[PDB]
RNA sequence: UAUGGUACGCAAGUCUGAAACUUAAAGGAAUUGACGGAACAGCACACCAGAAGUGGAACCUGCGGCUUAAUUUGACUCAACAC
């Protein structure tokens, strides 16, 4: 019973793909294989920030709090227990451009 | 409170050099000359990362261009500065990194007639024309021969306008949007490039500066 | 910090918390600092449209619900 | 009265400017600031300084602490701005900064204390060691 | 695996490679259940806003122990125990 035919990671037409270590535990995965979501968020809490804007010295500023950029790597233990990603029925399996 | 910790601490005021506002930007501090220890001679070397808050017209849109500063001099209580580096935040870089497409980066050592080795490093990204939203399906990417004749025509045109200019030139200019536009007009050719950037400048080698050169970089209108 | 707000409900909008004991709301503001102001509280009771509320802070504003 | 070894001469325009930089690790909060150099050292505090337990070394209550204790301190000093420059333990380690960031950075302002520029700077392998894990990582 | 290798290897071992004996199953996909220290979704005073409280006391009345000549006996999570 082959239960997926990508086999769960992205690679054809070579043999061999370079190991990425996963943010949360750290185990060695391929990066095909690879759950990788890129992360833009903000520092601080919506609240903290009204705080944080009141007292911004240079009022020069447009949006002029940075965000943080993450590129965000899971092996599959982790990403599934994680929620990351989660079980699906057979048919939605092969579903492949999802979210909102 | 027994005897406040800093009890011993001198103040001195930041004064940038040629290309930046006279105005001092940050201060200092540092222990108080002991009879050995010199107190202007503690500073001689150090380091200033700051953004443009260094520019008073046109600074408040770039604090995305770091710039680093060295202290060649002290004169009466405040510290003058010569060049250092130049740089990029974290934010003004991953702001600029996008999937489907192909990022290049181009690296060049070069000589002032002032008599600096500077190494500067250089980013570019391949530009979308096509007119859809760049995607999986919109893939961007440019050939890695068209890369290495870009590499090849960035480096050698930097080196050329490194070689005729002086290092307050340089830096002025490698600052500003001057290059970025020129890069452009010389990229297009092998392929049509968006938000190229100076992504780091270091300086290798640095002459002493004689007073006159440090009073020619003074200079303050 | 004592400054207060009258804001009368125009919309009941959700139901909310982890046992589900609050009700999310939409607000127009009768102070007259300012005036006809829209917000978004979540609110602990049982409420109407057109109650009123009072609000300590105009400047907390509710995440809505999804 | 009030001998603030701090700088000489300032006003009411005037902005003084430290650095803070303040390090989150899930197991700590470190605020800490200097000069625009970095090189003479203003304020220390870590969470483990403002708890007994182990445990909440990290924690807001902790990184709040921390925060206010530095605020005072610079306070004497006459420093209103603080450019700030955020880092989690980075590198090999994760990158995603901890508990107490967030915390410290509002305590931070809250406690009337202005705020410069921001920067995330945590150390960004071009590329790494390897991991402290197992090849397996950590298992349980 | 045993054994034989003018087959290899420094070694680990690799390659070649049995039979006696024993056994009716082992095995493949798929269905329905049941189960899960997986994901999602319902419903109930399950929890939520509350109230009256038991649990603490004396006593009453059941169980169990323990004594007893005998302390008849069934019934132990809701789903035994003022049955
Ligand atoms: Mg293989
Ligand atoms: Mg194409
Ligand atoms: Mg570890
Ligand atoms: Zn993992």
């Amino acid at each position: 019973p082959v239960k997926r035919r990508n086999a769960g990671r992205s690679q054809k037409n070579r043999g061999h793909t370079r190991t990425v270590p996963c943010t949360n535990c750290g185990r060695q995965v391929a990066k095909d294989k690879a759950v990788k979501r890129y992360t833009v968020r903000d520092m601080v809490d919506p609240s903290s920030k009204r705080d944080i804007q009141q007292k911004l010295a240079f009022e020069n500023e447009k949006q002029g709090i940075p965000k943080l950029y993450v590129k965000l790597q899971y092996c599959i233990s982790c990403a599934i227990h994680s929620r990351v990603v989660r079980v699906r029925c057979a048919e939605d399996r092969r579903i492949r451009r999802p979210p909102i | 409170r027994t005897i406040d910790p800093l009890s011993r601490k001198e103040w001195y005021d930041f004064r940038a050099p040629i290309p930046f506002s006279s105005k001092s930007f940050g201060k200092t501090l540092v222990t108080k000359s002991s009879g050995n220890r010199i107190a202007s001679e503690e500073i001689k070397g150090r380091v200033v990362e700051s953004t443009l808050a260094d520019l008073k017209d046109n600074s408040n849109d770039k604090a995305w261009r770091k710039v680093k500063l060295v202290i060649d001099e002290v004169d009466g209580r405040n510290a003058k500065t010569s060049f250092y580096g130049l740089d990029i935040t974290r934010d003004r870089l991953c702001s600029m990194i996008r999937k489907w497409q192909t990022l290049i980066e181009a690296r060049v050592d070069c000589k002032t007639n002032d008599g600096y080795i500077i190494r500067v490093f250089t980013l570019a990204f391949t530009k979308k024309t096509s007119a859809g939203k760049q995607s999986s399906t919109s893939t961007c990417y440019a050939k890695s021969s068209q890369v290495r004749a870009i590499r090849r025509k960035i480096n050698t045109f930097i080196t050329n306008e490194a070689a005729k200019l002086g290092i307050a030139e340089f830096s002025k200019n490698l600052i500003g949007e001057d290059y970025t536009k020129k890069i452009e007009k010389e990229t297009k050719n092998i392929f049509p490039l968006q938000n190229i950037t100076i992504r780091k400048v270091k300086v290798l080698k640095r002459p002493k500066l004689d007073a006159t050169k440090i009073a020619e970089l003074y200079s303050h209108e | 910090t004592e400054e207060t707000t009258k804001a009368r409900i125009m919309d009941v909008l959700g139901k909310t918390g982890s046992r589900g004991g609050i009700t999310q709301v939409r607000v127009v503001l009768i102070s007259g600092k300012e005036e006809g102001r829209q917000l978004i509280r979540n609110v602990k009771g049982a409420c109407r449209v057109g109650d009123v509320l009072e609000l300590m802070e105009c400047e907390r504003e509710a995440r809505r619900l999804r | 009265e009030v001998i603030s070894y701090g700088p000489p001469n300032v006003g009411a325009n005037e902005n003084v400017f430290g650095v803070c930089h303040i390090m989150a690790t899930w197991n700590d909060t470190f605020i800490h600031v200097t000069d625009l150099s970095g090189r003479e050292t203003l304020v220390r505090v870590t969470g483990g300084m403002k708890v007994k337990a182990d445990r909440e070394e990290s924690s807001p209550y902790a990184a709040m602490q921390a925060a206010i204790d530095v605020v005072n301190r610079c306070k004497e000093l006459k420093i209103n701005a603080l450019h700030i420059k955020l880092r989690a333990k980075g590198g090999v380690e994760t990158k995603q900064p901890g508990p107490g960031a967030q915390s410290a950075l509002r305590a931070l302002a809250r406690s009337g204390m202005k705020i410069g520029r921001i920067e995330d700077v945590t150390p960004i392998p071009t590329d790494s060691t390897r991991r402290e894990g197992g090849r397996r990582g950590r298992r349980l």
